[PDB]
């Protein structure tokens, strides 16, 4: 009849015994498509891909019948995939996946006249990736997916990534980051966990490339705003500590408060990146100036207009200088 | 005419219906009208570029070995624990970012058999879409959030998928928003998907959100312009008060760098130049060229010494008649562009 | 034996088909409901919406049901079986997100009579959805309700309707932090009317006021106190320009922190709050005040003397009684 | 012998134990001993007002028809597997406020049948329960928080609830806690309850947690302390000048203002006052008072120099007297 | 001979394989070696003193009951879905704290009998260990937050917990951990629990976890650092600039406070006192210390026909110039000195 074919296929067929059971191992084909790539959380080191994972092997106790009509597809339900043997394929860099069933469990399977099978079931995979926040506004992160096999060593299972397009977006469009071209070396990746022997893996490799614009201005132009100010502030030189000494303190309050809330946000890791780079040399120059101040004080309390002249020409020269350099070295 | 031996005749042990092949199998493809209900909208958050909407899923496809002719009734009721041992469409939201069924003191399902082989099937799913924000014209903006009915299983000649003709998308009578408001008209445009194993059904609809300004006008606005007030009252005081006039100007400095950074904090770390942003950076800048003008006067003034002070009282007078003409003229020329 | 009973009553040797209404190809079976607050509180503002602990309760007419040989009339049963019975499929039209409660059994409670009447208990933990209207924030009286409501049937099918006496019981112990809930729960009708068929719905009111001790104190005595620094920012000599326009920055700065807190407190809702306006109203006087006494310098700078100390002695006289009234309006439009 | 055979024999498909009836059915109730065991006690979240517990909750009722006499042993153990199909107590937490199992490796459950019939059962729940707290002596209060084990299904004619006469509430030796500490000395009292569908047995424990004052004792008081002996130094400066005596001045208010902001934010939105708010509030008036004082002094500033001088030493003098009296009393008040 | 008739013979219908009894029944203990992999660490919490571990859990107790013959392979690899018809240990983590499987695909089990009866078992857990931190030494601590395997339906004299004698605790090859580092010494102690009803196993791994000095240095002391010396170059001006100066030491004064109360806002609010919070009560005393001797030396200079007033208050703020300096130093050595050690 009509599922007579599909009843006679499945009688008999173990689930539980692998295709060429005593042969060799069975080559699955892996094929990704991401519907949709979620935002990289730097907090936690990780992000949220939503793929439509798509597998291809050879079953050959699932041959069509000669009996059977139409060219080559033979679609079935997705309530049937319960009674056909699955690579056992997982995320090594999950760390809270899910599954999709909306109105009913997203998978597909077709089945063709060779034995072939696809499933192409839809996962919301939330993987990790270990940033390197160096270069921390001008950085180019790569974030992996890899996928492995779990009970079965090489030599019952083995993943190839498809000759075609193994991965298959078309358009993304983060909110601060852009992905253009990948690369998916380290194709092998087969690992070797103690004791147990070699498991199957493959993976893919991004470039996460970070757009400069929000904190060019974010930061970027507050700071040089209040580095400016300070400069002014050298301008008038009126000698008079009530209306001279806060512009420098408040230049200094609000760069320690810009850095403090700036860099409450990030990840707690240990070492200088180019933010906190800045903050420390623009803070350092307000410093500077305040101390300059002090030091035309003391020596008025030689003139201090000729001290004063020495500031206005070399505050200028040396930030732009520091500029300069900062911009050719993290560019 | 037994409830019981009815309801088994129609389906299950001795009915012969095998529930894993559509309806009108090896041939035309069956359609499945749709028509959603906003039950409750609401939820946009900006961060997560989401929203949370309740629907109420309804569907009716066409399935010839349903009918009956026992029961005189049409429009026969059945259980919603029954509608697992028949075949139904499997429409998937493309941007569905996670969902969830409820199940409160029984599952929510609803089946009704027609007399002729239609079988309606409504569900109530609480979906949380996901629609990408174009916040150019953040405070202003009209944002278009969409979602895409979809299903997962079959091929563009196995499952046709329309909308009804006549109140495709219906809504709560009493549904309201903070912030946004929900528009009248709904587009039902085509989505269909072409992807590396065939074509595939996609219908999709349209709700256009304008965005309410109350909040965002008052609260990150009215101080704004009371600060540059201020810096204007800052000119409309005496020369000799250096002190005073350096504090005010690094108060208005210190107050427009606050609001700026709370501004900036509700909305995603998106790349381009918000509409708020360039409002924010004009105060700014109006508040620091303030404040460095007093500079330039306070320079002039020290370095025909009576000649000096004459210009730099001039100085302090044009500054103080040309200023809020400059920034009314600023806020007129940016008013008229965010409007149109 | 106690296990045949329960067969030949249902299960196997019954006959009883749990998929058929009571009273099938007939009138309506009704569902008198009566919900038990176990606990209520977390009235969470953000996301509009606040979590009850409901012991919802049901009891229609089943006629199959009846049973002759035990004398007692009310007998009980195991909550392992009454999911071979039919039962009502009310849902909450609102309910937002909600689950059962499992731990060491079920928790729902099954009890049929002698005639047929079938109790029906269960212990559900909703987080409903109300619309609030925060117009009087202070000083709000909420209104928010929970709709039960059939889905499975017409209107024609299952009719619901509340118990004549005691139909909404709170416990004795119930309290929350900042509301309180009110004694009065009015029960009204909420039929619903889709394009499927007349569902019947059910729906219970709470009235919610907002106690105004927390409000009152931190939001409006640190106003109250800057107001009065700006009124002694008056009580100063002329000469010390740099310290009055000092004491009129960091007035004004703490009003518009205080602005910004209470504004980032709430849900950024389109209209103004009550507190919203006494918030602009007192940094409104802190400009102004700092705009006169700039005033008056200018005055000063440019007889002059005697003139600006005229303006001054007025503004110190005329200021506290323009607050007062401000503050009587104030008060008495937002109390009525 | 086969195992299986006597496994099969006592309870499952040839065996005729119907899991769905209480034992002693139309008879006497059956005592379901409780003792639970803390594993892991903690998580005191003042915002939401409630508290997570870890417990091994253990129970053992007797069911007469689980005798045997086959095998030689009395306490023998069983597989956590099987034990859903047998009858077990249906027991609720009347303010779980939501909970889980533990399922990991394999459920977490504990079953052991004696000969007579005594029923073991251990299974491990992670509560989060819902303690109402009060906070009148917010930094020095002894809360009591407490958890209400109740049957839902049963009616109290057919079931009592009763806990071990001996060691009823054990704990870890190793639990530790920040913030509060746990008492040794526990209360269990009975909370039979009288719902509208009949009276449910009831048992609750009351915890007694004290706070320890250390962070709060050192972070919000003495940074106080500090701050007025910086007053009372404000005070001890001559005529000096301006910065001298407001400076000081300025600062001790405005550090005072921090240390409010600072003590307020912690705590849910409660209407009445609480304990460190009076004394940060006091700490408030009194840089205020001093303050004032400075100004009337000065409004005051050879004879009104003398008089001006000696009001400055009486100050000096007198304030840190009724600073002393102030605190002792504020103490005693609370250590009482 | 067919593979599903020897599967069915081993377990299920047609073998007499009863998943309820413990190998040996009524006979010595079954001894479970068990041996985790490490796979990632993460998320060690300050707040809530916990550490999320992504675990690989594996064991291997010996079944009787299970041998074959007819097979000539000896590492003989079964389904990880035919797993649940057989006897397994139920080991329990005492202080998990909340944990799940992982399902991807498939489950993520692995079933595999030897020939004379060992079964290797190996699941991929997801831990959300509890442990109690000290946090005395704050900024320079070293952490010890340990896992329990442990039975729960069973009894010492019926279920002994062993690790394996080489190996017993893998960690993954790249495996790096914001803040903390792990070290590579593991001890492994014995945890045999005492409850009411008896002796139940248990078996603990200790992982000694060091904090990083890199974030905590630089973002909590540069700016002490920088405002102590903001209060120097405030000693460095003269006498006549009264308000700038109290107006320069209110402004340390308020940034010092807000900066010691955003000190505690990543930390619990634990009732010692920590390492840090000594040092910004430091700084924060450095600061009152210097608004406090301006505020004495115009005392001193306005106490005033002499000149004695002022030149004291010159040599009082010369002396304080030159001194508040050295002291800072002197208490940072000491600091530094008593707090690496
Ligand atoms: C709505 C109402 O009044 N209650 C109904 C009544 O109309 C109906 O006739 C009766 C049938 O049993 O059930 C009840
Ligand atoms: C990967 O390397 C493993 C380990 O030698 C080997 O078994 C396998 O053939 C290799 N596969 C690929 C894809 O190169
Ligand atoms: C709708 O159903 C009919 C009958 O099955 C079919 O012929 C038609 O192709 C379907 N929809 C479309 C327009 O493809
Ligand atoms: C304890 O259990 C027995 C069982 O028959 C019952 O009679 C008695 O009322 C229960 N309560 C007491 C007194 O412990
Ligand atoms: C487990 O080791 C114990 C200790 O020697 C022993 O009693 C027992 O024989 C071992 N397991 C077996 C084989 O039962
Ligand atoms: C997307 C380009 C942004 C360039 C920098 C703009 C800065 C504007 C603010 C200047 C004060
Ligand atoms: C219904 C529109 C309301 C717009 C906001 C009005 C604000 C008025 C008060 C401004 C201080
Ligand atoms: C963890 C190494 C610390 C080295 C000493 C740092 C001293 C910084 C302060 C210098 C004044
Ligand atoms: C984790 C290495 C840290 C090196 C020292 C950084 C110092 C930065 C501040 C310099 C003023
Ligand atoms: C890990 C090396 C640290 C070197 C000393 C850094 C000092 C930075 C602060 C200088 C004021
Ligand atoms: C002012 C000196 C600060 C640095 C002291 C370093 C002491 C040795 C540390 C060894 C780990
Ligand atoms: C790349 C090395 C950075 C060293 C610390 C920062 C130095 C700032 C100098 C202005
Ligand atoms: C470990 C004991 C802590 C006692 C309270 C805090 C004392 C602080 C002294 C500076
Ligand atoms: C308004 C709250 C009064 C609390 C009791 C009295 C406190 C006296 C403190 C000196
Ligand atoms: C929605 C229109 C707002 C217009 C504001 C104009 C403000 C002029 C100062
Ligand atoms: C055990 C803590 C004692 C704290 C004493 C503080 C004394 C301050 C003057
Ligand atoms: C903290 C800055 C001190 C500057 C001293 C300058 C001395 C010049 C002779
Ligand atoms: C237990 C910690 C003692 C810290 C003493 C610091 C002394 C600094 C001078
Ligand atoms: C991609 C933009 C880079 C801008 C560098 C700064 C130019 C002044
Ligand atoms: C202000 C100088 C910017 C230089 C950017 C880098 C040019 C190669
Ligand atoms: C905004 C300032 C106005 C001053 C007017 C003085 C007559
Ligand atoms: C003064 C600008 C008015 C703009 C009105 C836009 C509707
Ligand atoms: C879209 C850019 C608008 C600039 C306006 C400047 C007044
Ligand atoms: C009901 C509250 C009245 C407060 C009055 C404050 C002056
Ligand atoms: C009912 C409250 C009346 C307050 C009046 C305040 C003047
Ligand atoms: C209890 C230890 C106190 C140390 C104080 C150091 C200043
Ligand atoms: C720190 C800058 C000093 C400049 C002296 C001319
Ligand atoms: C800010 C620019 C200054 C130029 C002085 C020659
Ligand atoms: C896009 C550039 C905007 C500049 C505003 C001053
Ligand atoms: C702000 C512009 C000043 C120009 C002085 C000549
Ligand atoms: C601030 C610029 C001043 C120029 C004087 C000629
Ligand atoms: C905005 C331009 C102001 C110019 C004043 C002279
Ligand atoms: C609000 C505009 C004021 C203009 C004064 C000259
Ligand atoms: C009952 C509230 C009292 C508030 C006192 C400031
Ligand atoms: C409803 C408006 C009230 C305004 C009071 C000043
Ligand atoms: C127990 C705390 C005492 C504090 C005395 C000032
Ligand atoms: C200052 C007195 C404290 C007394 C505590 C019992
Ligand atoms: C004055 C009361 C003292 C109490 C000492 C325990
Ligand atoms: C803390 C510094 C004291 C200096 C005394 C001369």
């Amino acid at each position: 009849s009509t599922s007579n074919i599909l009843n006679r296929l499945l009688v008999s067929y173990d689930p539980r015994i692998r295709p060429n059971f005593k042969g060799i191992p069975v080559d699955v084909v892996v094929n990704i498509f991401i519907n949709s790539f979620g935002s990289i959380q730097e907090t936690t080191m990780d992000y949220r891909v939503n793929i439509f994972l798509r597998q291809k092997w050879n079953d050959p106790r699932l041959k069509l019948p000669s009996d059977f009509r139409g060219s080559d597809a033979l679609t079935v339900d997705p309530t049937m995939y319960k009674c056909l043997w699955k690579p056992d394929l997982f995320f090594a860099n999950e760390k809270s996946a899910n599954f999709h069933d909306v109105t009913q469990e997203n998978i597909l399977l077709f089945i063709f006249r060779d034995g072939d099978v696809l499933v192409s079931m839809r996962l919301s995979i939330t993987l990790s990736c270990p940033l390197d926040l160096t270069l921390f506004p001008m950085d180019t992160q790569r974030c992996k997916m890899q996928l492995e096999s779990f009970g079965y060593t090489t030599d019952d299972l083995r993943f190839i990534w498809q000759s075609g397009d193994p991965v298959q977006l078309e358009k993304i469009a983060l909110p601060q980051f852009d992905i253009k071209k990948e690369d998916i070396e380290y194709g092998n990746c087969t690992k070797y966990y103690k004791g147990t022997g070699y498991y199957t893996c493959v993976e893919v490799i991004f470039t996460l490339r970070r757009q400069v614009g929000f904190y060019m201005m974010g930061v970027y132009a507050p700071t040089l705003l209040i580095v400016v100010l300070s400069w002014l502030s050298f301008w008038i030189n009126p000698d008079a500590s009530a209306a001279r000494v806060p512009l420098g303190i408040f230049s200094v309050l609000s760069l320690a408060s810009e850095c403090t809330t700036l860099a409450a946000e990030l990840p707690k890791v240990s070492y200088v990146k180019a933010l906190d780079v800045w903050l420390i040399a623009c803070l350092l120059f307000g410093f500077a100036s305040l101390v300059e101040y002090a030091v035309v004080q003391v020596m008025l309390n030689t003139a201090a207009k000729r001290i004063d002249l020495y500031a206005r020409a070399l505050f200028p020269f040396c930030f732009l200088f520091f500029n300069v350099i900062y911009w050719s070295i993290y560019l | 005419m037994s409830p019981s031996d009815f309801l088994d005749k129609l389906m299950g042990r001795t009915s012969g219906y095998d529930a894993r092949i559509r309806p009108n199998f090896k041939g035309p493809p069956v359609n499945v009208s749709c028509n959603i209900f906003i039950n409750s909208f609401g939820s946009i958050a900006e961060t997560t570029m989401d929203y949370r909407v309740n629907i109420f899923l309804r569907q009716q496809w066409n399935d010839p070995r349903l009918a009956y002719n026992e029961y005189p009734d049409d429009s026969l009721d059945l259980d919603p624990s029954m509608l697992d041992s028949i075949w139904k469409p499997d429409l998937f939201f493309a941007n569905e970012k996670g969902a969830h069924f409820h199940e409160i003191t029984t599952d929510n399902k609803l089946l009704r058999i027609s007399r002729n082989g239609n079988v309606l099937y409504s569900i109530r799913i609480t979906l949380t879409l996901a629609c990408p924000m174009d916040l150019k014209n953040f405070p202003m903006d009209v944002q278009t959030c969409i979602m895409q009915l979809e299903s997962f299983g079959y091929t563009m000649n196995d499952l046709i998928f329309e909308w009804q003709e006549q109140g495709a998308v219906q809504v709560a009578d009493g549904l309201t928003l903070p912030q946004f408001i929900l528009k009248e008209e709904k587009d039902l445009r085509y989505c269909t998907k072409h992807y590396n194993t065939g074509k595939f059904t996609c219908i999709e609809a349209r709700f256009h959100l304008e965005r309410q300004m109350g909040y965002y006008l008052i609260q990150m606005y009215i101080p704004s312009l009371l600060i540059v007030i201020l810096s204007w009252i800052s000119f409309w005081i005496n020369m000799d008060a250096a002190p005073a006039r350096v504090g005010l100007g690094i108060t208005t400095v210190l107050t427009m760098t606050t609001q700026s950074s709370g501004s900036r904090a509700s909305l995603p770390k998106v790349s381009y130049v918000k509409a708020i942003d360039i409002w924010m950076a004009v105060c700014l800048l109006f508040v620091f060229s303030a404040l460095l003008e007093y500079a330039a006067v306070n320079f002039v003034s020290r370095q025909m010494r009576k000649l000096f002070i004459q210009r730099a009282k001039k100085i302090d007078k044009i500054s103080r008649i040309g200023f809020p003409m400059a920034f009314l003229i600023f806020n007129m020329f940016y008013w008229i562009i965010y409007k149109i």
